């Protein structure tokens, strides 16, 4: 053929779907705003959590001392006296 | 892909938009803005069409142009009263 009859549909192939572009734009806005709200919530967390000491890793002694309160140097004076019988 | 033609757009006004709280819904903001600008351009082109009509009037009208085109003059001016983004007269659409 001639030049323009091919350059026309060439440019038309080069250009994209606008419906896809609009859908992607509204989508991206939706999830970006949702993620923005999520990050805003995340930044509100205090440095020290409400539980803190309640956490099992932050006790480390309520389940260690009971198995140590029997060794010498930690016993209540009234433990060795009546342990004989 | 392309429709290789005029860019068809939805004439229907977008839903979920409230004038009292526009900023509440962000996803509906951009299409309402696009619709408003498109309608403004429709008004602009209507004014341009009236200007073209009076353009072609003045040549055929001759000396006594006032007599038989006065009706179209008011039609063109009322369109120019609510024009787009112009002088201090801002239309309330």
């Amino acid at each position: 053929g001639f030049i323009m009859e091919f350059a026309e549909n060439l440019v038309l192939r080069l250009m994209e779907n606008p419906e896809e572009r609009d859908r992607k734009a509204r989508e991206h806005i939706y999830e970006m705003h949702e993620r923005c709200k999520k990050i805003k919530e995340m930044w509100a967390l205090p440095i020290r959590p409400y539980g803190f000491w309640t956490f099992e890793r932050h006790n480390a002694q309520l389940r260690w001392d009971p198995q140590i309160s029997q060794v010498a140097g930690r016993r209540d004076p009234y433990d060795d006296l009546l342990e004989d019988n | 892909g392309r429709k290789k033609g005029l860019p068809e757009f939805e004439e229907s006004a977008p839903d979920g938009f409230d004038p009292e709280n526009p900023y509440k819904d962000p996803v509906a903001m951009v299409e309402m803005r696009e619709h408003i600008v498109r309608e403004k351009w429709i008004q602009i082109e209507k004014a341009k069409i009236l200007r073209e009509k009076v353009k072609w009037c003045y040549r055929v009208e001759g000396v006594n142009h006032y007599q038989k085109c006065r009706h179209l003059v008011q039609q063109y001016l009322d369109s120019t009263r609510g024009v787009g983004w112009g002088k201090d007269h801002r239309p309330i659409s």
